């Protein structure tokens, strides 16, 4: 059994458990058909492009818009540079507004 | 990262050359660039008119869905 | 490694243009059935400096974590809680230990570590005080395991690979108590 | 503004108005470097390195094929097309950019999770060299093959004796 | 392609137009239409007409059959039997 | 525009330019094995690009040593 | 007879490498040292009199996906990249300030843009027909359907 | 003003660091060409430029501007993207290889574990643009040109490749940085004599320096690439090449010569002993001193590079390929076999620390 | 299907060469000649210049004999690949295997040996040359490490067959056996 699905750093990376549960249920020599293995299958292409979890927040999205709810009321607050994830922002005792270095680690 | 260095050297050669050439390339650049910041919504119209057309799942064709299921789970309920 | 990763900041901001990433923020806590546990405040020098003594005292609470994570059979975060807020108490434990008893030998050695690119082989002097006093005091010995004690390579008399440059407040504290303790 | 989205648009133009072989020997530089900078900027830095590593090589041997074989033909003549028909379909062209249809999986944003366990920490070119010089060792070791082919096949084609 | 596509009755009725063009005697020329006696030419005339004939057809005549040519259908005959197109590069054909 | 075949129009008419072609498809195979395999955190996929990047370049190699060539069988006389 | 003239322009040339050596070194060690003081302006550029002698932080080399970690970790308790913090227990703040990068997870622009790189059997596939994404709708629907069971 | 002048020069600060670190390389490279003939005179019992500027050193200065204000030779105004695009993209790649240049532990304006490919892909780019220049030109002698330099690029391109690639199989990474911090207890000069004359070698045909001034020969194509170019155009390209032996200098002090690492461990923690760590003047002083040893390295082989080409004959190109070809690449090869043989052979396979 | 005995379903390369049978080695000796042989064969056949014969170069012969010499190998190599397999009669190889197995068993040895290679390249290295025999004919691959993954359950060892009292070997339990997987993660799961 060859190795699929390899993390950067050698070993298995999120979606190898989804994918070795399925090799396992379909090699399984209790099963008469594949049917067990339908869900296993469909948690592995989840784990990789979660389709259905973005059809979920899909259908959330809109469904709040129809009922005029605020998009900033109801969601999470978020930060589009980087360079202004300032001590303030992040909560500190002593916080500030200043922009933090990131040229250099 | 070469594009970063190069492409201010390739823009105003580019200008120089062919001015009107460049002018209407740039300009319809900045135009749907300016489409998407201030949503106006014209690409993603043409891309939902696609989508009818070519019977792909429209994003109205997803929420119908979704209305119709809602609908009847809610007499199923009642 | 520099991979670009959608689970931490990347290289520059021109991959998160590229990408529209989205820093989030979520502002509520744990649920309130979950007891409640003080994080680890310390920095990456810090707890590099203290890697072995956390390891040396919380060693049974640490391989406890691990085999959760193990029998928890994929429900890893949600079975391991209560296991984990053991580990974070016991690494807390060793920090508030290091700064009542050795808090000059352990603030020298990761000030030197923060001058030094937090390579252990360029703080060596710094390491044997910290070791020395912390040894006195808690009684915690670093070992690196699967090999022979008389192997540690930071016990090696004659190190092939050494700083380049030498920190002065190390050098300092090092020659202080060569003359005082050893005589 | 994805500044991307104008080098292309430039290059669409240079290759419907192109004439001579020396200018599609400078499309294909102007294709390589748009994505040795995408690759490098968004998803891999190693892949935009090896790029830029072979290509250019095979961009040379490329051009200097074109000096032997250039035979006056394309500099004299006449092409017609028009600057209205080009950009009419430059514009027609840059109308449709969605490759996918799936508008849940190219609108709704995800995130992944880090994870401490990996501790033995390197690059992805020691685990491609990992895995390539150890479990896929059959497939190396016919490229080499294939490499020693090239080499006698380039030898029984060019050469006279 | 590599191969003439050329008939008797355009040779011959371009040979006429580029020979009409000059100053002859008269412009009624045929097959058997001699240079010296129906249309006039001395030696040099005669040899700025086979020029002029080259150049319409994309041949060159041989200086042993251009000093000995007589009439206007000797030079059709040999325009039929050499003609070939030129050769192109090597993309023109296999594109 | 993709299926009026608009891209018959953005080659160019040389043999040279049908060449240039196939490796800018090929390349397109790649990018696209990158983009999954990074994603993925999949290094499989990464093995996969640098084969494709090695083999195409060996086609691109045994494709110009025909042209070459076939260049030089039309320069034969050689006389000199 | 050594010729002093012809060394003098290697010293200009020795000097040149010692001035971007020179700078690069404490321009960078300085701003590093400057950003890890505090969260905030004032503590940053002001010297208080009880503190002792300032401790420099020297730039850093050969990271790994744990120094990137390290780095955020930093951050969420100090306000920098690089902050310096010994104390066994983080603020309160730090519970609730964990930064979670979302993405578009698109393919390159080359590949959907290029007028020659975009066409293929199966990218036209994608792109023009709607076999593949008639089936994938089918599982999306399947998930609100089967709530109610 | 006060506090808001304060925090913009730590807003400008980083960019007056790359200023200062262009400013740097360009001051070498502007006196390289001051020293080259210095060091050509000396060698020739002549003098050498001494009366521009005090004793010679506005020289360069004088070069540049001068040249600056010529005119440009094109057939029209708008033909500025013919004989530009070339020398822009030359420049362009060898400025971009200095971003991985370390000048002390961190110093490098790029650091990353692929810093060995960025500098061997950015050089690669260089080559390409030097042949832009006989783009199906009319001048016999650029088209001549344009042919050699392509047959240089073949013959040297895979010695100089190998050779890095040796090196870094030795440290097991591809990090400059890591490279030049492996040679504390060794310097790769003894143990890879051979390889350091090869790098030397593929760096004086990499460069089109004499004896492997082919592209360039005078004596033969009047001035290769560049006997249509005159003004700007000239100077880019002038400019670039001597970046590129400022670079390959400084490559052989880095592969061979352990980079910024001290000549003697003694004296360098002497001198460095007399300067608090707790102010900011260590840090100025310890800059300007490993930078020191980078820069005596670097001007060593800098001399080596004008010190060739006062000795040495030119060599013809066919040559030079079958030198490479049948000499070179055998031998790079064999020590890429012969290296991890002996280290596996006693069990000290390397790894990145 | 005339199936036999498994013995090992991917046998070391010293195995399978040490367990020629003297056909095996007569047919090794048959390819080395059967190539200058059938150059002679076909010059006889049909002389390769003209109508008459002429015996081919030393220099062809040369290369012939070298060309029978490794096809005559990898032929033997198949044939005594079978019988570890059970493809093909082995009642002599597993005499010879239960006792060279049962003697190092009884000194605490792997029946295997020790490998410089970590469990992952021991495994894998099985995976490479498992069944690689199949297309010997093709390219070659051989099993030249000591891994674990042979196919066989080491308990069969532990019962005694007929003709096999006289060997009186004393056989251990498998976790005191040096360098088997059963005996060798002691402290950690995850490392041997
Ligand atoms: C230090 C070593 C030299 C020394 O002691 O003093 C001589 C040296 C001055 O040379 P000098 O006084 O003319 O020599 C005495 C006679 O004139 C010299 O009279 P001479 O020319 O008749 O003597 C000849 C002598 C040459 O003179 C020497 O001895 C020079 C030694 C050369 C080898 C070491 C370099 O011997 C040689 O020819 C040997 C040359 C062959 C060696 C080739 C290199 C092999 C490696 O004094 C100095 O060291 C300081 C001056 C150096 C310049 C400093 C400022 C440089 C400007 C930089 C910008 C600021
Ligand atoms: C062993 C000597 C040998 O190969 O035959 C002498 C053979 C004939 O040399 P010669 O003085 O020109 O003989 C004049 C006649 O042309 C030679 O006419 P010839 O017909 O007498 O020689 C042709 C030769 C055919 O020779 C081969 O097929 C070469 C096999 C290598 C693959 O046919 C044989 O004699 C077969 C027995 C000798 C080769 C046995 C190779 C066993 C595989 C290893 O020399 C070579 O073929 C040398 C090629 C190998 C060079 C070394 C490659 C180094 C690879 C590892 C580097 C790292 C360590
Ligand atoms: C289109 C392209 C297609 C691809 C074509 C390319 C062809 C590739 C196929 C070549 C083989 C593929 C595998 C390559 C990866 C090898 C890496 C590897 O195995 O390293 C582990 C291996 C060490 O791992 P290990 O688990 O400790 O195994 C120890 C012995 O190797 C194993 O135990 P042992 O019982 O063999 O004891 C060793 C000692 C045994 O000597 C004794 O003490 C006497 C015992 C009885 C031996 C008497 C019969 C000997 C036969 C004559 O002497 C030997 O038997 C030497 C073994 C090699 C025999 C000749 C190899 C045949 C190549 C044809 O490294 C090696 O030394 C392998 C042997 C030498 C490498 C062979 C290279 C062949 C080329
Ligand atoms: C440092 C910057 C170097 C480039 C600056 C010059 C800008 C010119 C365009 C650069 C590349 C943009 C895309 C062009 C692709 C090649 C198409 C081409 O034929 O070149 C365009 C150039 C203009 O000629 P023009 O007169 O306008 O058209 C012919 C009229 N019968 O016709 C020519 O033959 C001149 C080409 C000169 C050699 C250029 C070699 C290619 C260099 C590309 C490096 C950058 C990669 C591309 C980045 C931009 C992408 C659009
Ligand atoms: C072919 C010869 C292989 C036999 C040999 O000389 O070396 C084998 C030897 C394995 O034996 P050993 O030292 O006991 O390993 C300890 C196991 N725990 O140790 C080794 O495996 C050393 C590796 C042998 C490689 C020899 C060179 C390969 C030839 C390439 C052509
Ligand atoms: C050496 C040394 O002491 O360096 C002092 C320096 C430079 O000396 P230089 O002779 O120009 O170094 C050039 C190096 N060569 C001679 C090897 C080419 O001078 C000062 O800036 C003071
Ligand atoms: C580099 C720094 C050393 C300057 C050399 C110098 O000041 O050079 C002296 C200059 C140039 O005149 P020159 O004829 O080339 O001098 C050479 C003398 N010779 C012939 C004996 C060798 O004279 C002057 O003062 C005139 C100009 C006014 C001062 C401005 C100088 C340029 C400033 C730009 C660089 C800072
Ligand atoms: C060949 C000549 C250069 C040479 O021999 O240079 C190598 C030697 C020896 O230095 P090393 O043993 O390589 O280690 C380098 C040890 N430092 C860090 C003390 C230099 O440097 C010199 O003696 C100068
Ligand atoms: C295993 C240990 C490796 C050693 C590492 C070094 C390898 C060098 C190989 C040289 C071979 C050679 O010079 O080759 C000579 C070839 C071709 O010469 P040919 O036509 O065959 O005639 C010679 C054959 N004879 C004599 C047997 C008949 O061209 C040359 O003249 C190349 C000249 C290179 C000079 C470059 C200057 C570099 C200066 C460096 C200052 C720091
Ligand atoms: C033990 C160490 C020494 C062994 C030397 C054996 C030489 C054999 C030889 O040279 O074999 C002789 C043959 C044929 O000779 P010829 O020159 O064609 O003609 C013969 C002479 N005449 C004209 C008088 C008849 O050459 C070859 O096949 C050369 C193949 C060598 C390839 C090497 C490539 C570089 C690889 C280096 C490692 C990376």
């Amino acid at each position: 059994a060859p190795l699929q699905q390899v993390g950067r750093h050698g070993g298995p990376n999120k979606c190898f458990g989804e994918f070795q549960r399925v090799v396992e249920c379909m090699t399984n020599a209790k099963h008469d058909s594949y049917e067990p293995c339908n869900n296993l299958k469909n948690d592995y292409l989840e784990c990789r492009k979660h389709k259905v979890e973005r059809y979920k927040a899909f259908l959330m999205q809109k469904h709040a818009e129809e009922l005029g709810k605020d998009p900033e009321e109801i969601g999470a607050p978020f930060v589009r540079k980087r360079r202004f994830l300032t001590s303030k922002t992040l909560g500190l005792v002593d916080g500030d507004d200043y922009e933090i270095g990131v040229e250099k680690i | 990262p070469y594009l970063v260095a190069f492409r201010p050297a390739v823009l105003v050669f580019f200008f120089i050359r062919q001015p009107i050439g460049a002018g209407l390339l740039a300009g319809g650049f900045l135009f749907w660039q300016a489409d998407r910041h201030f949503n106006f919504g014209i690409r993603d119209n043409i891309h939902n008119f696609k989508q009818t057309i070519l019977g792909f799942p429209t994003q109205a064709s997803k929420w119908e869905t979704f209305k119709q299921v809602d609908a009847q789970k809610r007499a199923q309920l009642v | 490694s520099s991979t670009h990763t959608n689970d931490s900041l990347n290289s520059s901001n021109y991959v998160d243009k590229l990408k529209d990433t989205h820093f989030v923020f979520e502002n509520d806590k744990l649920p309130s059935e979950i007891p409640d546990v003080e994080e680890v405040g310390a920095t990456t020098a810090p707890l590099l400096s203290a890697a072995y003594f956390i390891g040396a005292k919380c060693q049974d609470y640490n391989d406890d974590f691990m085999l959760c994570q193990k029998e928890a059979k994929g429900n890893g975060p949600i079975d391991c809680l209560k296991e984990g807020r053991r580990v974070t108490r016991c690494a807390s434990g060793v920090l508030k230990d290091l700064n009542t008893h050795c808090s000059d030998e352990f603030r020298l050695h990761w000030q030197c570590l923060s001058f030094s690119n937090l390579e252990y082989k360029n703080c060596r002097k710094a390491e044997s005080l910290l070791n020395k006093c912390v040894f006195e005091k808690m009684n915690l010995v670093k070992k690196i395991p699967g090999i022979p004690e008389d192997r540690q390579i930071h016990l090696k008399q004659n190190p092939v690979l050494k700083p380049v440059a030498l920190h002065q407040d190390s050098e300092v504290a090092f020659k202080k108590a060569q003359n005082e303790n050893s005589i | 503004m994805n500044l991307e989205i104008l080098d292309l648009s430039i290059l669409g133009f240079y290759s419907l108005i192109s004439s001579n072989s020396f200018e599609s020997i400078a499309i294909l530089v102007a294709t390589i470097m748009p994505v040795i900078t995408e690759l490098w900027y968004n998803y891999s830095q190693l892949f935009a390195l090896l790029y830029t590593l072979i290509y250019v090589g095979a961009v040379v041997i490329l051009f200097v094929f074109i000096l032997s074989v250039i035979n006056e033909k394309e500099e004299y003549e006449y092409e017609y097309s028009g600057l209205f028909i080009l950009i009419l379909v430059l514009l027609l062209d840059d109308l449709d950019d969605n490759e996918s249809n799936d508008n849940d999986y190219n609108n709704v944003y995800i995130t992944d999770y880090a994870d401490w366990f990996n501790n033995y920490n390197e690059s992805d070119l020691s685990v491609i060299g990992n895995l390539l010089f150890t479990e896929y060792a059959l497939l190396l070791l016919i490229i080499s093959f294939i490499l020693l082919m090239s080499i006698i096949g380039l030898i029984l084609i060019v050469k006279k004796d | 392609q590599s191969a003439s596509t050329l008939t008797k009755e355009d040779v011959l009725t371009r040979s006429v137009s580029v020979l009409r063009g000059f100053e002859v005697k008269t412009k009624d020329i045929d097959l058997q239409t001699t240079f010296v006696q129906d249309l006039g030419m001395d030696s040099l005339d005669l040899n700025d007409a086979l020029v002029a004939l080259e150049e319409e057809f994309d041949v060159v005549f041989d200086d042993k059959t251009a000093n000995e040519i007589k009439t206007v259908g000797e030079v059709v005959d040999f325009v039929l039997a050499n003609y070939l197109p030129t050769e192109q590069s090597i993309n023109h054909t296999i594109r | 525009m993709d299926l009026i075949l608009l891209m018959l129009v953005a080659v160019g008419l040389n043999i040279i330019d049908i060449y240039i072609m196939i490796e800018i498809l090929i390349m397109g195979c790649t990018v696209n094995t990158i983009y999954s395999a990074s994603l993925d955190n999949d290094m499989i996929g990464l093995i996969y690009s640098l084969i494709q990047i090695i083999i195409a370049g060996v086609e691109s190699a045994i494709g110009l040593s025909i042209l070459v060539n076939y260049n030089r069988i039309r320069n034969s006389e050689e006389i000199e | 007879m050594i010729p002093f003239e012809a060394l003098i322009p290697y010293a200009i040339m020795f000097a040149g490498f010692c001035l971007g050596g020179g700078v690069m070194n404490s321009a960078i060690t300085a701003d590093i040292t400057k950003r890890a003081r505090g969260p905030n302006q004032e503590i940053k550029r002001n010297v208080g009199e009880d503190e002792g002698p300032r401790n420099y932080t020297k730039p850093r080399y050969n990271t790994d996906q744990w120094d990137k970690y390290f780095a955020v970790r930093d951050l969420r308790l100090t306000g920098s990249l690089r902050g310096q913090s010994d104390n066994a227990v983080a603020e309160e703040s730090f519970k609730t300030n964990s930064i979670q990068p979302y993405s578009n997870t698109r393919r390159p622009w080359v590949l959907r843009r290029h007028i020659i790189m975009k066409n293929s059997p199966t990218k036209w596939a994608r792109k023009y027909s709607s076999r593949r994404d008639e089936r994938e709708q089918e599982i999306k629907d399947d998930y609100i359907r089967g709530m109610g069971e | 003003m006060l506090n808001n002048l304060f925090d913009f020069i730590e807003y400008i600060e980083y960019w007056l660091i790359i200023v200062a670190f262009v400013a740097s390389v360009l001051i070498v490279v502007a006196y390289l060409t001051v020293a080259e003939r210095k060091t050509m005179g000396y060698m020739q019992r002549r003098l050498g430029p001494n009366a521009v500027g005090y004793y010679g050193v506005l020289m360069a200065v004088a070069d540049a501007l001068k040249l600056l204000s010529k005119e440009i030779v094109l057939p029209h105004n708008g033909d500025i993207i013919y004989v530009m695009s070339g020398p822009l993209i030359s420049l362009f790649s060898v400025l971009l290889s200095w971003a991985v240049i370390p000048f002390g532990p961190g110093l490098s304006l790029l650091d990353s574990e692929y810093s060995i490919i960025y500098l061997l892909a950015s050089g690669s780019i260089g080559v390409f643009g030097t042949v832009i220049v006989g783009w199906m030109s009319n001048s016999k002698y650029t088209v001549l040109a344009t042919v050699r330099t392509t047959a240089q690029l073949i013959s040297y391109e895979l010695v100089l490749t190998t050779v890095v690639f040796i090196i870094a199989l030795i440290v097991s990474s591809l990090n400059i940085n890591v490279i030049i911090e492996s040679q504390y207890n060794i310097w790769y000069i003894i143990p890879f004599f051979p390889l350091c004359l090869i790098f030397f070698i593929s760096a004086l045909a990499e460069t089109a320096r004499p004896p492997f001034d082919n592209v360039e020969a005078e004596s033969e194509l009047v001035s290769g690439h560049m006997t249509e170019l005159s003004a700007s155009p000239f100077v880019i390209f002038f400019l670039s090449e001597y970046c590129s032996m400022v670079l390959m200098s400084t490559l052989t002090a880095i592969f061979f010569f352990g980079g910024y690492l001290p000549f003697s461990n003694t004296i360098h923690h002497l001198i460095l002993n007399l300067f608090d760590q707790h102010s900011i003047y260590y840090f100025i002083i310890e800059g300007i001193l490993l930078s020191g040893y980078l820069a005596i390295k670097a001007n060593f082989f800098m001399f080596s590079f004008v010190w060739i080409r006062a000795a040495a004959p030119r060599l013809r190109y066919d040559l030079l390929i079958l030198f490479c070809w049948y000499v070179l690449l055998p031998i790079v090869f064999a020590i890429v076999v012969f290296a991890p043989g002996i280290l596996y052979c006693f069990d000290a396979l390397p790894v990145i620390i | 299907m005339e199936t036999y005995e498994l013995i090992d379903s991917d046998p070391k390369f010293s195995r399978v060469v040490r367990y020629f049978r003297p056909s095996d080695y007569l047919t090794w000796a048959l390819g080395t000649i059967g190539a200058p042989g059938l150059m002679v064969l076909f010059e006889k056949i049909e002389p390769a210049k003209g109508n008459t014969f002429k015996m081919p170069p030393p220099s062809i012969m040369r290369i012939a004999t070298t060309i029978g010499f490794f096809g005559g190998f990898y032929y033997a190599y198949t044939s005594s690949t079978k019988r570890f397999w059970g493809y093909s009669e082995n009642a002599k190889e597993v005499a010879k295997d239960r006792y060279e197995v049962k003697k190092a068993l009884s000194e605490k040895k792997s029946p295997y040996g020790s490998s410089l290679l970590n469990p992952y390249q021991q495994d894998m290295s099985a995976r490479n040359s498992t069944n690689s025999q199949l297309l010997l004919a093709i390219f070659p691959w051989f099993n030249v490490a000591n891994h674990q993954s042979h196919g066989i359950d080491l308990r069969k060892y532990y019962e005694v067959r007929d003709g096999e009292e006289n060997w009186n070997f004393t056989l251990p339990p498998l976790d005191q056996v040096k360098d088997l997987d059963v005996a060798q993660y002691k402290e950690y799961s995850n490392y041997p």
